[PDB]
DNA sequence: CTAATAGATTAGAGCCGTCA
RNA sequence: UGACGGCUCUAAUCUAUUAGU
DNA sequence: CTAATAGATTAGAGCCGTCA
RNA sequence: UGACGGCUCUAAUCUAUUAGU
């Protein structure tokens, strides 16, 4: 038994110098900070991916109608809000034989039909890139459906390129690190679902009420990977820089190898935020050991604030290094060694995996979502996943669970640490949605790490997110 | 007069007739509508025609399938017709073609020849087209800033969103553990107890420790499954009290305070387990913890004070269960987590993980957080004994009392629920 | 006495289809045949070029005039002539300060220093398509006259260093083929030519009456560099294929040798013009030797064929291979033991050595530009440069001079021969000159050739023209 | 009555009157100017009321500072405002202000309260304004069709712009060989002359060739500088008939076609230079080839023909030289090239390349067609004989007439010369 | 192999003019 | 892989004590 | 260095609901 | 290198013949 408190919500600079609470409305309503005149995109798939890409381009003209404006807000128009064109006749295409695709399923092997048909799509992105005078920004692939019907690991019948993955849109994406050039990959069914029913009369996948937050996010990303910043943060002091660590296992290898990949973020000094990926990956041969070795720790500490002092000028006076495990005395002792004097090195460890679930005695609606539970002057409790009386509905439809934030080493205050957290959760440019749960500078470093995990004959991989989500 | 009138149907053209109305806004330009206001009940179309009549400089009329052979669509546009009459001005209505699908066979007599504005292409389109023709028609209008817009969009769109001071209270699942024994005991047994004997068989808890036996339990307790206990001296026995161990106040070489804490834990557990043994309760094995169900018909139809335990799905039937745990951070606490299981006809499983988790993601969906919060607490009061609390046996006669009452939670900040 | 034949002058197919014989006239009556959506310009420099190149930018926007209208067609805006958005407020900027450049400038080694500074104006461009998020069309380098007059292959004063060479242009060009960045090279003299002054009070370069012509020159190189297609052939014999042959001796890669390149024209299915190179130096170590070993020259053609198969379907009907050397038996029997059955194989050589000046008779205007004295069957001539009656002006001073076809190899009309070259004379992107003096299919080839010459060994190259050019 | 009149200030502003009514034509609209209907024989003035009076739909003009108070603007603009008037047309003539320096204090005092369309910055925005003004008042517009532009860019553009044949006469620089001598020699010398004589430098052309003398002269000729010669019979030595050699003939194992081809271009070369060497004629050394030209005061007052040979340029004197080369392809002929060099008194050259390249560069610009074609032939003539031969010496009495007039082409295309 | 005599070819560099 | 959320089945690792040294 | 008995941390995969 | 054109100073390779090796 101990009194609540509460965190506010954050705010988000759009465009004029204005602020809102949802990006959707802020876009809607005053529109992007950046003008892209125009994007450029390419087709990649059987004549029937090249149909339904350009009626689903030829779709967003017609109205989008969403069952209800204040729980899923509608989706206004490509121009109306973006203020640039994606229109179906930009399209570049690049036709798969279906006689390829089907030559080759006759290995019965996951990893080299995967490369196989990797190579199938890459090969042609590649020399379209290479030996074609037009201008492209963004590449699409519709993917058959059979295809990822047949890549199930649990199927039966009724080493130089041994170090690879078998899953299709991890290696595909992996092997264009080297050539800089974004991808959008898109399943057949999704963008045609309509068509793709079962036998009782009713489509397999139903949008029939949210196809406007299905519009929403393709455009949202489509936009982002073009080279747009829809909305920023306002409410960044200065000085602060943000890591997180994320661990993984790498496998592939005589060892475990559990790999680390990061994340950076701070103030550029020009009213402007900086999230970018911060990924060369450092190796641990111990297994199950999710601490560095004191080398590799100095080494991400001094490329992070080496970045740092390049993009500004001076080191910073706060580094919040997030993760979502605890850490040991070495590795903190070996970031304290390359750290300087007047620079504070904050430890924050935040978990999900505690059962603790409120249940309100008087309702049966959920929890207020900013809600925060002060265990203690190193730890609380904070709610990012419920209700939010902005759009008067519960992002979990269960009762949630909360976040378990706890400081480890060094001091830094329990409810600015946890304010950060909660302000952090609004730049995800991979999805449209009002929150997540989970603060950025940890769950972008998850997809970073696993994309460049399949393959690893890349040297200084690229920094920009729009070529990993 | 520096002011604009948007007709719209209310209220299924609420959005379009808003993002115009602040899109125009946004600039500098004046804009007047119904839905901007909520003036009810006083004189309401005498004030609105003498608005249009004095200080409108322009007036645009929306179209829709619904704004179609509509009353007011239709006394509006006599008014504008009036209105025009009496100032001589042939451009003072400009439809808003919005309904793609509304042919010109079915559209309105009093509009069928005017210019109306495309906004099929692209609304950004049609509001640069309204724009422009503003600017033709000399519109007046201030210097650009969208300060006017911030002011409504804050004293409108967020009047009712504040930060709202309301008490509130809350319930969890952290059950408080109240009574605790006296002191721990390892039981020195050099070369004097069993080896194999399975010690979490007994019907007391046990942890072993070196080849002592950490308890809380008396020497003379347990002889039972250890025939050899009689014979030795009550001066071989480690006595360590619970409150300092608790609190942190040991500190001795023998055994270190986390590893005695631990002990502690297993022991909490142990007693839970076998406790739930001694209830005559069914047992779910999942991939590593067990939880608790009962059988169909255990209690009175399968009710406990109007919460259902026992019930039936289409062809198959349900169990509620739950599952517990003994941690002590930041307080003792023994938390409570939520499960459901099958059985096909009432007290038989059914062999098949897929089956269970499928079973279990459907059901779950009607259930909402008084459903949960009722059926675990009266499952919870299931257990407790007299009138507040329950004990789980850990000695000769030590009872360890939990509660039956969830850990309670106060805050201050809350909304309105506007239903 | 003998007789001179008379060729008409091509044109050249602009927008919706019209055919106007002047490039200048076409785009600024029709326009391009694309559709651009705008430049994302950015800049990469010091602060003093950076205010020159956006003056200048913000400069060519009005209708800006030249001296004699008649002779030269006047520019009248970016934007009413290539429909497309071209401003200085969507200019993205990249700073190279001046204390670096002239510290790099010290080595008093033209090899080393120029190495560096490469490095220098490199590694920004490399980083920021890497790591940052804005998108840019062409990057504009603008270096300032007190280092361009130094990069110059022979320097005089008032270990891999000997396998590049001392160009910073080459090397800029040639460092970046990896990484596929289109990219425009500026000098500060060319800018601010009115600044810029000598010991007297009159600019070095007097542009006061070329200012149309230098606006129109830049304004289609950065609309072609940009993803454009400005104008292109009226009217191409379909089934027959072109090519283009230049030899370039390399500045000592371990032994003096020479290398070949080629550059081919045809048209597609779609009634488009494919114009892409054959990239991949083929050389022979014998010194002074301009000819193909038969692998080699075997390998060159099984490549052009094969690529027109996958382009088509079809093999060629005609392969035209025009050269400035001579072709022996050796790599003739070389070739067409690999072409089809039903393939001709055509040799064509062309030179400016052979000394015919025409005069004319009591007139002060030199001969037409559309002429020929077919000596032979085997044999003609033609003056690509002379007086055009359009503008009313001379492509040359003097009197021009004319060229050489012989057909070495192979059997055609000399009369068809001589049209097909000259329809080659349009198809200049780097500039909008009326009609060039040289056929580009051995001009675009050099282009290439004098860039992959100065860089080591490099595999697949890219065949796109705007990352050479 | 589907047709559009625009005005502008004809002729100051053609192109961008051109540009519009292409723009506008090809987009369906009928524009009448002074570019269509190119014809003076029907009345100019009279068609143009009748035009405006019964069958124009919309009227325009376009503000420029030269139709500003012009008598003709003025007059057009009373006829559309009468017709205006006539019709009630709210809207009928539609200025557009195109000149940057037409400052807002010194605007017409007839249209004030109109507003007006700029077109300083881009043209893009005015002629999209003029498209919505067109399809706004319902302007009729013709069929729509490229072809109207393309007619009237083939019959109007280029009217007097085409190629017009007639009859031209092309002089060159190609002296046609007249005759050759008989036949070719090969002399044997069977080691008569000396191993290292250096046969280059005696008094005729000789060409080493295996252990014989190839050489056009008599079997005893230049004897002077070989004593031991007489003691040689006349029947050692092979004649080859020059006719058959310049046929593609003569084809032995002693001596191919080609290389004796060669050896008589050779053999033609240096009778060439020494003929330029006995006429003397100053010469100047290039990298590869050599130049003759004349001194200062060797030719009367420095004009041979009423043309100039040596002129003077400030501190620098010029003089013109040319080089020969002999070529067999496609007949025999001389190539003369044009070279200027200079001189600082007329009679010592200057010794850089960089002054002499500059020199050179900088008289180019005046020199025209007609100075190089004047002055090349007057060299010739010069040089010439006695009428219209000029030989060049190959013994005692052989001799290779090579014509002072050069071979002339005609071509039955020119242009019209319009000075 | 070395060193000269020529005719017939090739590729590099560097400098100047663009109007009136 | 258009997102997000909530569950379920698995595998290491560390710590402590014991028996195979 | 191996095998069990516990508590306490960690990372993989797979499956289902989003409305009414 | 914003284009293009016209000149000039240089360097190879080949073919033929001769000659010292
Ligand atoms: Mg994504
Ligand atoms: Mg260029």
């Amino acid at each position: 038994m101990k009194e609540l408190i509460y965190i506010e919500e954050p705010k988000i600079l759009f465009a004029h110098g204005q602020k809102c609470t949802d990006a959707r409305d802020g876009l809607a309503l005053f529109g992007p900070l950046n003008n892209l005149y125009g994007i450029k995109s390419g087709v990649i798939g059987t004549k029937q991916g090249l149909k339904i890409f350009r009626d689903y381009l030829d779709h967003i003209q017609k109205p989008i109608y969403n069952s209800n404006s204040i729980t899923r807000p509608m989706f206004p128009g490509f121009e109306a809000v973006f203020d640039c064109k994606w229109e179906s006749t930009g399209i570049t295409f690049k036709e798969v034989t279906n006689e390829d695709i089907g030559k080759f399923l006759y290995n019965s092997s996951t990893h080299k039909r995967t490369y196989d048909l990797v190579s199938l799509f890459i090969d042609k992105i590649i020399s379209a890139n290479k030996n074609e005078d037009e201008n492209v920004d963004v590449w699409f692939v519709i993917v058959p459906d059979e295809i990822y019907k047949y890549c199930r690991p649990n199927s039966v019948l009724p080493a130089e390129t041994y170090n690879y993955d078998a899953q299709f849109h991890d290696q595909f994406k992996a092997r264009l690190l080297k050539h800089t050039i974004p991808t959008q990959i898109f399943r057949e069914s999704t963008l045609a679902w309509r068509d793709f029913k079962n036998a009782f009369g009713l489509p397999i996948r139903d949008f029939s009420k949210i196809e406007g937050h299905l519009a929403w996010t393709i455009s949202t990303a489509a936009f982002y990977k073009a080279g747009g910043k829809p909305w920023k943060l306002s409410d960044v002091r200065n000085g602060v820089c943000y890591l997180g660590l994320v661990y993984k296992k790498v496998e592939k290898s005589k060892n475990p190898r559990n790999a680390c990949c990061a994340a950076q973020m701070f103030l550029d000094n020009g009213d402007g935020t900086v999230f970018k990926g911060e990924v060369g990956p450092w190796y641990n041969p111990k297994n199950g050991q999710y601490h560095l070795e004191p080398k590799e720790a100095k080494a991400l500490l001094s490329q992070s604030l080496q970045s740092y002092k390049e993009q500004i000028g001076e080191y910073p006076k706060e580094v919040f290094i997030h993760a979502k495990t605890r850490f040991n005395h070495q590795e903190w002792d070996a970031f304290l060694e390359v750290t300087p004097k007047e620079t504070n090195l904050v430890g924050v460890t935040i978990s999900k995996t505690k059962p603790l679930k409120l249940y309100k005695t008087e309702g049966d609606y959920t929890i207020l979502r900013g809600n925060a539970y002060v265990v203690n002057e190193r730890s609380a409790f904070l709610w990012t996943v419920g209700y939010v009386p902005k759009i008067q509905t519960a992002l979990s439809m269960e009762v949630p669970n909360p976040l378990f934030i706890e400081i480890n080493k060094g001091e830094a205050d329990i409810k600015q640490v946890l304010k950060d957290i909660l302000s952090l959760t609004k730049l995800n440019y991979n999805a449209c949605i009002f929150a997540d749960g989970e603060p950025v500078t940890l769950r972008f470093a998850d997809k970073i790490g696993e994309i460049l995990t399949a393959s690893t004959d890349i040297k200084t991989p690229p920094l920009a997110f729009k070529y990993y989500i | 007069r520096n002011k604009i009138f948007i007709s719209h149907a209310t209220p299924d053209d609420n959005d379009f007739t808003r993002w115009l109305a602040l899109k125009l806004i946004g600039l500098g330009y004046e804009v007047w509508c119904d839905i901007l206001f909520l003036d009810k009940g006083v004189d309401f179309w005498s004030n609105i025609e003498k608005v249009i009549r004095e200080d409108t400089c322009k007036f645009l009329l929306v179209s829709s399938s619904y704004s179609n052979q509509r009353e007011g669509v239709l006394k509006e546009l006599a008014v504008a017709a009036k209105v025009k009459k009496q100032l001589k001005d042939d451009k003072f209505i400009i439809p808003l073609a919005i309904d793609e699908q509304l042919s010109y066979d079915d559209i309105n007599i009093d509009i069928v020849r005017l210019n109306a504005i495309d906004f099929k292409m692209s609304w950004a389109r049609g509001l640069k087209d309204i724009l422009e023709a503003f600017e033709k028609q000399k519109v007046p209008k201030e210097v650009a800033d969208a300060s006017k817009s911030n002011l409504l969009y804050q004293q409108i769109f967020l009047h009712d969103k504040s930060v709202i001071e309301k008490e509130e209270i809350y319930d969890s699942n952290w059950l408080s553990i109240l009574s605790f024994p006296e002191e721990l005991r390892f039981h020195e047994y050099n070369w004097m107890l069993p080896k194999r004997f399975d010690v979490r068989e007994l019907t007391f808890p046990a942890v072993r420790y070196k080849n002592y036996l950490c308890t809380f339990a008396w020497a003379y307790d347990f002889t039972y499954h250890l025939p050899k206990t009689e014979t030795y001296h009550k001066s071989k026995t480690i006595r360590i009290p619970t409150e300092e161990i608790l609190s942190g106040s040991y500190d001795s070489n023998f055994i270190r305070n986390a590893e005695c804490k631990r002990l502690i834990v297993q022991l909490l557990n142990k007693a839970f387990e076998l406790r739930m043994k001694d209830k005559e309760v069914q047992e779910y094995e999942m991939s590593n913890k067990t939880a608790y169900w009962l059988e169909k018909g255990k209690l009175e139809k399968d009710k406990f004070e109007k919460t259902m335990l026992v019930g039936k799905q289409k062809d198959k039937n349900w169990h509620f269960a739950i599952s517990g745990a003994s941690k002590l951070y930041p307080f003792p606490v023994l938390m409570i987590s939520s499960h459901i299981f099958f059985t096909a006809d009432g007290k038989k499983l059914i062999d098949s993980s897929s089956v269970q988790h499928s079973s279990r993601r459907r059901q779950g969906k009607n259930w909402w957080n008084n459903t949960w919060r009722t059926k675990l607490l009266a499952f919870i009061k299931y257990l407790s004994d007299d009138d507040t609390s329950f004990y789980l046996e850990m000695g000769s006669e030590e009872k360890v009392f939990v509660s039956n009452e969830p850990v309670k939670f106060k805050g201050n900040v809350s909304y309105n629920i506007p239903e």
